């Protein structure tokens, strides 16, 4: 019935009654009154060419997953807006709150900052609830893509059961980025959150495209930018040697990145 | 059903298809033709 | 003019189809197959799409 | 002893007071007017789809203001007759003195980390349990509106329903096997004149049932408490009477500094990145050098001691006062059906 929206509300108040955190709630008046914008990811279309060379498919297996357990730009950290920070207000997300006066300043050193200006600490001091929770969909991602890959044959006794699981951890983690959803008919929107977290996918598709376009050796050119995987056009590439030089590239693109994303 | 026997006038339509032939997926349903059809009854 | 809603319910009383209480429904109406074209999808159309019958 | 119910499709149930019903403060002397249980339609092991009222839980919520860090722990009944009171006026504005009164329940304050917001020291908020799941949505966008109190307040919780609410207190996940201590049942199999009774029994589950009474007391009067619903056998549970996992942990290093499911036994079970050493997103840098400076603004002046073991211990003088694991078993095993009276 619902759909969308609700299942990662339910997982996410397990999660964080286990940590015991307190979840807010938005009015829809003061949901309509967030000072809502989205920086949208600018993601940019391809020109009309046939393209007969080989391409190559970067594959980022999740953006929103594997960015908030890599850089902890999670709903338990929103202590930013750098425009217009004060100790009294803080007008971030969905509601008017204040902050304490030192931890901040106490907090120079533990910030990562984002690319829209919310400051966000890392894992090392807070091990964040959104990062426990897409910690955890990730660790039963690759157990049921272990166990699945190792069983052999199993024909339609167990596999029916991995593949049936392993299709709902991912339909949680496409929908995970719903719930900061941002829009009238949400709950919990968090606008300025999604901004943050689609604005560093958006930079770190960018980081993918300079390590491509400055990797002479493996001379390509970026074409089809989108949101949850990437496109270049290698040319002329004999692509029995682009079955190397893409897992090579991969290799090269997760040593970048920090170490969930594959 | 009353048990003397009547002249039962009436005609045989047991089992008749067939044995050799996709759109309305044929073979599929012969799975029900061949077992079937090949007890007399 | 009858109630079969509460009947087909497991409790015993109260006191358009959208929702039986204590039951729950399934097909079409909220729930997509396959496609975005859900019309497309009417149960004679997906006897041979998926089940190939 | 190794079994329960899965968990199908559920809905709230507004019930009077009953025995086994918790009807026990904001206002200690006066009952509630109409409790909402958890009716679970749930599945058993090798079917047997029964119907079971779960008792005990009532939807809570908190509110924005606090508890006084060390008033409230010695006397918290003014606080919840304020409470109570102002939302008795709500009550009085609501759609169409006042004892066993329709609408709220106690308003007892539980301690916590927001969610939303990031502040290490626990923040009391008033857990405003209520008795109308329903109204708590209408009621709540009322105190946004704060047509009769002077402050709108937050409403937590993401005002969720009853239902999620419930879900969310006991680790008890959807079409999940659990298990109970001993318990007490409602009643026989019903509809024994209807085939339910003859057939669709299996011997394997009075096997399994082989503990459901201690004293043949345990069956609930159905003159006072009739059964209700249509199916096979009602054992019905308190929240006290839960016997899970229950692994919703303290994890109290959400509170201290850090610097201070899903297990298979199949046989197989199978199961390092260079940093970016200066992540730049060639914008960061702006955003860091003003928040350096807004942070030198914003800074003490005075007391200039940056310590993360420093700023818990000041704060930490605070007491020991109701958590969210503590609120969920708090003040409704009492004893449960004692029956002195007949």
């Amino acid at each position: 019935y619902r759909g969308s929206q609700f299942k990662v509300e339910s997982f996410l108040i397990r999660i964080c009654k286990s940590e015991s955190f307190i979840l807010l709630s938005p009015g829809k008046k003061d949901v309509r009154k967030q000072k809502a914008l989205e920086c949208v990811p600018l993601v940019m279309e391809p020109e009309s060419a046939f393209y007969k060379s080989p391409l190559i498919v970067l594959d980022f297996q999740s953006l929103y997953p594997s960015i908030m357990i890599g850089y902890n730009y999670c709903y338990s950290t929103m202590i930013g807006r750098v425009r217009e920070i004060n100790l009294t207000e803080n007008n971030l997300g969905v509601s008017k709150f204040s902050l304490p006066r030192n931890i901040l300043a106490l907090l120079k050193n533990d910030v990562t900052i984002a690319p829209n200006g919310v400051v966000y600490a890392k894992t090392s001091v807070r091990k964040s609830t959104l990062s426990k929770m897409l910690t955890d969909i990730l660790d039963v991602r690759v157990m049921i893509k272990k166990t699945m890959n190792e069983i052999g044959d199993d024909n339609t006794t167990l596999k029916r059961l991995l593949n049936n699981k392993q299709l709902a951890l991912k339909l949680l983690a496409n929908v995970t980025y719903g719930y900061t959803s941002a829009s009238f008919s949400g709950r919990m929107p968090c606008s300025d959150l999604a901004d943050s977290i689609v604005q560093t996918g958006r930079e770190t598709l960018e980081k993918a495209i300079d390590i491509i376009e400055k990797d002479e050796t493996w001379n390509a050119k970026v074409v089809y930018g989108d949101t949850d995987s990437l496109f270049v056009y290698l040319p002329g590439k004999t692509a029995i040697e682009a079955f190397s030089i893409g897992h090579a590239m991969a290799e090269r693109v997760t040593q970048n990145n920090p170490k969930p994303i594959f | 059903q009353g048990n003397q026997p009547c002249w039962c006038v009436g005609s045989i339509y047991c089992e008749m298809k067939y044995k050799p032939n996709t759109y309305g997926a044929p073979d599929l349903t012969k799975s029900y033709t061949d077992k079937e059809g090949g007890s007399d009854e | 003019q009858f109630d079969i809603v509460r009947e087909l319910a497991r409790v015993k009383c109260q006191i358009s189809g959208i929702m039986i209480t204590g039951r729950h429904m399934i097909n079409i109406w909220r729930a997509l197959r396959s496609d975005v074209n859900l019309t497309q999808y009417t149960i004679e159309s997906a006897a041979f799409n998926i089940l190939h019958k | 002893d190794y079994f329960r119910i899965q968990l199908n499709n559920q809905d709230y149930y507004m019930s009077k007071p009953t025995f086994l019903d918790p009807s026990h403060e904001s206002l200690p002397l006066n009952q509630f007017s109409q409790v909402p249980n958890i009716r679970v339609f749930g599945a058993l092991p090798t079917g047997h789809q029964v119907l079971c009222h779960v008792h005990g839980i009532l939807p809570y919520m908190f509110i924005k203001y606090d508890g006084q860090i060390t008033d409230t722990s010695t006397l918290r009944h003014q606080r919840c007759a304020q409470v109570h009171k102002t939302l008795e006026v709500k009550i009085r504005a609501s759609f169409k003195k006042l004892g066993n009164l329709n609408f709220v329940a106690d308003v007892s304050v539980v301690k916590g980390i927001p969610f939303y917001g990031y502040h290490v020291g626990w923040n009391l908020f008033y857990k405003i349990s209520l008795l109308n799941p329903s109204c708590l949505s209408r009621i709540s966008e009322l105190i946004r509106d704060g047509k009769i109190f002077g402050k709108k307040f937050e409403i937590y919780e993401s005002h969720i329903p009853y239902l999620l609410q419930w879900t969310a207190d006991f680790n008890l996940f959807g079409c999940s096997w659990i298990n109970v201590d001993r318990c007490y049942f409602r009643s026989p199999v019903l509809n024994s004149i209807l085939d339910i009774d003859k057939l669709t029994i299996n011997d394997d589950l009075q096997l399994l049932l082989d503990r459901f009474c201690d004293f043949k007391c345990n069956v609930l009067s159905r003159r006072d408490f009739p059964r209700v619903g249509n199916g096979l056998i009602e054992i019905d549970i308190l929240p006290q009477f839960i016997k899970n996992r229950e692994k919703l942990q303290h994890r109290d290093i959400h509170h201290d500094f850090l610097e201070k499911r899903e297990e298979l036994s199949l046989k197989e079970y199978k199961e390092t990145k260079r940093h970016v050493s200066g992540h730049q997103w060639q914008s960061s840098g702006e955003f860091e050098a003003f928040y350096k400076k807004a942070q030198h603004k914003t800074s003490t002046f005075d007391g200039q001691i940056p310590n993360f073991e420093n700023f818990i211990d000041k704060n930490q003088k605070f007491s020991a006062i109701n958590t969210p694991y503590e609120a969920l078993p708090q003040l409704w095993p009492r004893l449960p059906q004692i029956e002195i009276n007949n």
